């Protein structure tokens, strides 16, 4: 009937990677959440967008733990309702995470390129484009799975059925936008560096550092090795390990770089540590 | 009895919060500038082309700029210049040239650039009287500076055609005299933008517009810890 | 010949400030000590106040 | 059968569930071979 | 004609210095050895008033210890309620740069001034429901640095043209003028009986002016840099000055010299605002190292540290009953320490 | 009380040398960067030179470069200025001025009309 593959010894180990970094991602993200509950003098719009992105990563990782705990072949055989509920909630939080990375990219592009149009942005537009726009997409996906393909907890893939792409259609399109803006930003960054740096070595190093910091924020790590060619070979192992490491450590990298290595947040932590030292001493 | 007074104070607080939100939306759109210079610099033609303080409201491409000009004050500048700590730019206008004016301008720019509270505000430099430099070079810049004869013309910039080599040599010498004390202890938090202007020129407003755009872009790159 | 009037005003100001009777340092210090020690009971910043009398809690 | 990097979670879930199904299928075939050897 | 007058002035200064050395019996630190020290002062931030956009530059408490004004450089003068943290009033200003503000002892008028050289007096008798510019005082040739009310009719102002003035609110003319300084008069402090007032300038000197006579009484020169703030003792016989050389100095009016010098090795930041408590034991000093210090006025020992601000603390005020301390810094945040 | 006393001057021959002394009393000498500023008859004040707190950063005006020597003694509490190879243009009233703030580099109001942290000055006629 069927024959086992030689990549099986790899596969479970990759799952162990998904059990490692996601856990320490919480050890970043929730802690970062507490920072945005304490520091009230940092309430500009940029920190609000970053805090909403951290909340989206927290909800996605918590729903991912729920997914990895409540799935079994006995639940996969018979189509139960809460299985479809957990699948729809995970897809909703994933689309919400991508639209908040879109909000990060739109705010950064409207902060650097359209410099004089930065005050036109308001908080309610980003809230309604982050938490609002995924709702009709997930409702349309639920209707399409209710009427076309309603087997195997709505995530079983049948050939000739393209009902999954109705939630994957805009996302990669969003990801396309998250490429293009970044390119323009890098151009403007060069327009600063050549003005401010007299050494070729320093400016390229700072541009590479800014690019490697900005890549996990906009989520362009998914576009690094995106489509498998299709041949049953060792490229599937590279696909699984590369995408598993990036999807597990993306939220950790975003949280650490934008919270713990920021100068204002470190200065506020040093001020509060001196206040606690003066109180205890 | 106290419930009605508390409800009246809550309604007054809601009205004042709505008015302050509208005033915040008005306030964060306008960009404010500080025009500063000497007496013989020629700021009158500058304010005619584009009381204690002088107000100037204008707009370019639907972007409101409010310029503040210091008027009936004294020479004691060490107490009120701390008030201009949240402006986006200090437009420092001096004229190239009686007492020595350029050394006083260099000392004033050195005191502004090395101030404790003026480490975040960028200075847009303007050299106003270039025609006076072209007229006074024919029949006094070599007397006050002994390093004017032992100075080479910078080749990294393109000079305007139809001019004497001594005029552009003195121009870039004054530019390098400002950039020596400008590029000494800057450390990337605040920058200087030297420019060359004349009397009848309407291209200065676009220069101030582009320089303030560069200042806000460098501020947003500083807040993201990219630059 | 413009600062001569300012010099005359400074001379007259020093002559007005010269003829005074300066009180001793120890007597004024004891007066400030007695004033600071007498009003020590009604200082809400020196002595910590309870939650009832404090309107800011 | 194209897959995407974004849908990596459900891809790993489908591979793990298909591996569990073929493992249970091999276990049931082993039990059936025990029944055939006994009876 | 100048050499003889300068030598006569030097001889008179030498006579004043010899008289001050002859009247100096003993220091205060030698006789305050048997005094019980204060100890650790723990003041927490009870209320936090966040309604300003630009930097809060000045504030003043009311007579009823409940309402307080706060002026910012965005063009706002907000009258806050300290108990129920509600905004009672918000006055938009004509000139956006305002360096000082005042509150009436009766609670009816509010003054403000800045770089426009005009003292604007607003009335809080809202017959129509909205506040309006009740008066404008324009007779100074320099920036208005500080202003305080004597009563509902008179107002003492200090300007940056080395002059102080006494204005009548009804007529609009200077009653008397004060011209004895050579630098910018940074601040002034009225006496509790409203008879005399001190004024410190940028020549490291504080002069004691009379309101009724209109001439200087005494001069105090004990600092090394610009005197930024001054405040009276609660009885009205001594005062304390804060300067830019990170040293505070408590002077006496009767002894005509300094009594105490407050300094420390780690403090290299100038003082912005000084204010005593109600009794006179604690002395509050707002430095430029993002925190305030509570000194013991009798033993010169730093008792407390008020560290809750992010930027330069510009204004500090103590209410009349001594219940709380309002500090306002350049991060647009008022904090009510208690 | 802050007091600055100047010493030296007098009518000398052109091309000769001279030495000005500045005695300070009433403050800490090792905290303030100090300046020499001259005022010509019939003209305004103009800045001559300055020395920092430690004495490492010494700067001059271009018209007085290589001919003036400004030094300071923190223990002896004094400020010296050696002037060799003079010119008949240097006849002025000289002042030793103090910057108003300690532990800083900026000096705003040194060359001003009414500044109180400078001495009475000395007359040098060449
Ligand atoms: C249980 C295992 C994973 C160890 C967890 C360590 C946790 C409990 C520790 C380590 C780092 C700590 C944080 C360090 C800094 C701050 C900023 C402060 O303003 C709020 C508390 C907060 C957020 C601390 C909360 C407790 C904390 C999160
Ligand atoms: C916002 C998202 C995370 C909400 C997800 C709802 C989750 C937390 C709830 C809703 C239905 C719940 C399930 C209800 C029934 C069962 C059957 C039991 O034998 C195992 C637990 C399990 C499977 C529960 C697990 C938790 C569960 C899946
Ligand atoms: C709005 C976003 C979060 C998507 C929500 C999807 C979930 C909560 C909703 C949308 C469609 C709903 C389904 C509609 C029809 C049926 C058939 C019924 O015999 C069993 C329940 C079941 C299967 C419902 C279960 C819950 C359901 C799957
Ligand atoms: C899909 C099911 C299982 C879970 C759905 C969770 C939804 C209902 C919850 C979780 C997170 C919530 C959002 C959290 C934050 C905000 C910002 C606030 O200013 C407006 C409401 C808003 C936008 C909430 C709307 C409701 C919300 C989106
Ligand atoms: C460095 C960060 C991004 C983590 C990336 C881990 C990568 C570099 C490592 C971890 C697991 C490794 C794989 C382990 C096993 C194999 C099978 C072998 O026949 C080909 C190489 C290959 C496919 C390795 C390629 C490199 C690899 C994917
Ligand atoms: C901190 C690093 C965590 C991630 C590290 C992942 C590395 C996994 C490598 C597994 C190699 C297995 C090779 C098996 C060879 C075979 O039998 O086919
Ligand atoms: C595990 C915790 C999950 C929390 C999910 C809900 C997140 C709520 C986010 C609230 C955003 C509010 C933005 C405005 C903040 C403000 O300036 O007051
Ligand atoms: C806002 C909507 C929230 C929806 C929460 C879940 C409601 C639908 C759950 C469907 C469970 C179906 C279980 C089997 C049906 C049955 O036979 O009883
Ligand atoms: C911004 C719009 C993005 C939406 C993309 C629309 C294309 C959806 C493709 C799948 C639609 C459902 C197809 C069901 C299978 C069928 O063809 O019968
Ligand atoms: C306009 C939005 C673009 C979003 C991209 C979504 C991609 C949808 C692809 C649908 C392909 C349908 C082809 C069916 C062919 C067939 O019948 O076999
Ligand atoms: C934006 C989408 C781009 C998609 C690009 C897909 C490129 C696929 C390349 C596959 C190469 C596989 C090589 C395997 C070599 C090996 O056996 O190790
Ligand atoms: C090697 C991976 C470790 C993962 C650790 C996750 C939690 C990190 C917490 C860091 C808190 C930093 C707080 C500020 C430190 C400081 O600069 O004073």
């Amino acid at each position: 009937l069927n024959e086992e593959k030689k990549s099986k010894v790899h596969y479970h180990v990759a799952v162990i990677i998904n059990y490692l970094g996601h856990c320490i991602s919480l050890v970043a993200l929730l802690v970062a959440f507490v920072l945005f509950l304490r520091l009230r003098s940092i309430r500009c719009l940029r920190n609000i967008i970053h805090w909403n992105l951290i909340s989206a990563f927290i909800l996605r990782n918590a729903t991912w733990f729920v997914v990895q705990l409540t799935m079994s072949p006995e639940v996969h055989q018979s189509n139960v309702g809460w299985c479809r509920l957990v699948t729809a909630a995970y897809n909703y939080f994933h689309v919400t995470n991508f639209f908040w990375m879109f909000g990060e990219g739109c705010y950064l592009h409207t902060a650097i390129v359209l410099t004089y149009s930065t005050d036109r942005l308001r908080k309610w537009m980003f809230i309604c484009i982050g938490w609002g726009v995924p709702f009709p997409i997930i409702v349309a996906w639920a209707i399409g799975k209710l009427y076309y393909d309603n087997e195997k907890c709505w995530f079983g893939k049948r050939p000739g059925v393209y009902t999954d792409y109705i939630y994957q259609g805009p996302m990669i399109l969003v990801l396309l936008i998250n490429f293009i803006f970044l390119f323009n930003i890098v151009r403007i960054l060069m327009t600063k560096l050549r003005a401010s740096t007299t050494s070729e070595t320093i400016q390229y190093r700072k541009a590479v550092k800014a690019t490697l910091v900005l890549l996990p924020l906009l989520g362009i790590t998914y576009m690094l090795f995106f489509v498998n060619p299709g041949e049953d070979e060792v490229s599937r192992v590279v696909f699984i390990y590369f995408n598993s490491f990036l999807e597990s450590f993306q939220g950790f990298f975003v949280s650490v770089f934008y919270c713990f290595l920021n100068s204002e947040v470190r200065s506020a932590i040093r001020k509060r540590w001196h206040r606690w030292q003066d109180k205890h001493s | 009895d106290q419930r009605n007074e508390e409800k009246a104070q809550r309604e007054a607080n809601k009205k004042i919060e709505k008015q302050l939100q509208k005033d915040k939306q008005v306030y964060r759109a306008t960009h404010r500038l500080l025009l500063l210079g000497a007496g013989e610099s020629g700021k009158s033609t500058i304010v005619k082309q584009m009381t204690g303080i002088f107000e100037t409201k204008f707009q370019v491409d639907k972007v409101n700029f409010h310029m503040f000009d210091v008027g009936a004050q004294r020479d004691e500048r060490r107490k009120w210049i701390q008030c201009f700590n949240d402006v986006t730019a200090i437009i420092f206008v001096v004229a190239s040239s009686q007492t020595n004016r350029l050394q006083e301008a260099l000392n004033l720019f050195k005191s502004i650039w090395n101030n404790r509270w003026l480490r975040t505000i960028s200075v847009i430099l303007f050299l106003n009287k270039q025609d006076l430099l072209a007229e006074k070079v024919l029949a006094k810049i070599e007397d006050y500076f002994p390093e004017f004869a032992r100075y080479t013309t910078p080749e990294d910039a393109t000079p305007e055609p139809g001019e004497d080599p001594r005029v552009t040599r003195a121009k870039y010498f004054i530019r390098d005299e400002f950039l020596r004390i400008s590029t000494a202890s800057g450390d990337g938090r605040h920058y200087c933008y030297p420019h060359f202007t004349c009397s009848v020129d309407t291209e200065n407003i676009r220069r101030v517009f582009n320089d303030c755009r560069d200042i806000i872009q460098r501020m947003h790159l500083r807040q993201y810890e990219l630059l | 010949t413009a600062s001569i009037a300012q010099a005359r005003k400074l001379v007259e100001q020093l002559k007005m400030e010269a003829n005074i009777d300066r009180i001793k340092v120890s007597k004024a210090a004891a007066d400030l000590m007695a004033y600071c020690e007498a009003h020590a009971k009604e200082d809400p910043l020196l002595t910590p106040v309870p939650a009832s009398e404090n309107p800011f809690r | 059968n194209p897959s995407l990097s974004i849908d990596l979670t459900f891809h790993l879930l489908r591979t793990l569930l298909e591996l569990a199904r073929t493992q249970s299928q091999r276990e049931r075939a082993e039990q059936n071979r025990i029944i055939f050897d006994s009876v | 004609e100048l050499d003889q007058l300068r030598q006569e002035a030097e001889q008179l200064k030498n006579q004043i210095r010899d008289a001050r050395k002859a009247c100096a019996d003993a220091t205060l630190s030698q006789i305050t050895n048997n005094i019980d020290p204060v100890g650790r002062i723990q003041m927490r931030t009870r209320r936090t008033l966040r309604g300003h956009l630009a930097k809060i530059y000045a504030m003043h408490w009311g007579t009823d210890s409940r309402l307080l004004v706060s002026a910012s450089q965005d063009g706002k003068l907000i009258i806050w309620d300290s108990y129920t943290t509600n905004k009672v009033h918000a006055i938009p200003l004509r000139s956006s740069w305002v360096m000082t503000c005042a509150y009436a002892p009766s609670g009816n008028y509010v003054a403000c001034g800045g770089l426009d050289n005009i003292c604007s007096i607003y009335n809080l008798k809202t017959r129509e429901g909205n506040v309006r510019v009740s008066r404008e005082l324009a007779g100074h040739t320099g920036y208005l640095s500080c202003c305080r009310f004597l009563d509902d009719n008179q107002i003492v102002t200090s300007s940056g043209d080395t002059t102080c003035a006494l204005w009548d609110i009804e007529t609009g003319q200077q009653t008397t003028t004060f011209t004895g300084h050579t630098g910018d008069v940074m601040s002034l402090s009225l006496a509790p009986d409203t008879r005399l007032f001190v004024s410190g300038a940028c020549d490291a000197s504080a002069k004691l002016w009379d309101v009724r006579e209109g001439m200087c009484r005494q001069t105090f020169t004990g600092h090394e840099s610009d005197i930024n703030a001054i405040c009276f003792f609660p009885n009205g016989n001594a005062f304390a000055t804060g300067s830019d050389d990170a040293t505070c100095r408590l002077f006496d009016l009767r002894a005509d010299q300094e009594l105490m010098t407050y300094s420390h090795d780690n403090i290299i930041c100038g003082i912005t605002s000084v204010s005593f408590s109600k009794s006179g034991r604690l002395l509050l000093a707002g430095y430029d190292d993002f925190n305030c210090n509570v000194w013991d006025a009798l033993k010169a020992d730093r008792a407390g540290v008020l560290a809750g601000h992010d930027n330069r603390v510009s204004c500090l005020g103590v209410t009349d009953d001594g219940m709380a301390v309002a500090t306002g810094s350049w991060d647009s945040f008022l904090k009510i320490w208690n | 009380q802050v007091q600055l006393q100047e010493s030296g001057g007098g009518l000398v021959q052109p091309g000769g040398s001279l030495r000005l002394s500045c005695a300070a009393s009433g403050f800490t000498f090792s905290n303030y960067k100090m300046n020499w500023v001259r005022q010509a008859p019939g003209k305004g004040l103009e800045w001559v030179s300055d020395i920092s707190q430690s004495g490492a950063s010494i700067s001059y005006t271009g018209s007085v470069k290589g001919r003036f020597t400004i030094s300071r003694d923190n223990a002896k509490n004094t400020l010296y200025l050696q002037m060799n190879s003079l010119k008949p243009e240097d006849t002025a009233v000289y002042y030793c001025a103090r910057c108003p703030a300690p532990f800083t580099r900026d000096c705003f109001d040194v060359t001003s009309t009414t500044y109180a942290y400078r001495g009475q000055g000395t007359q040098v006629t060449v």
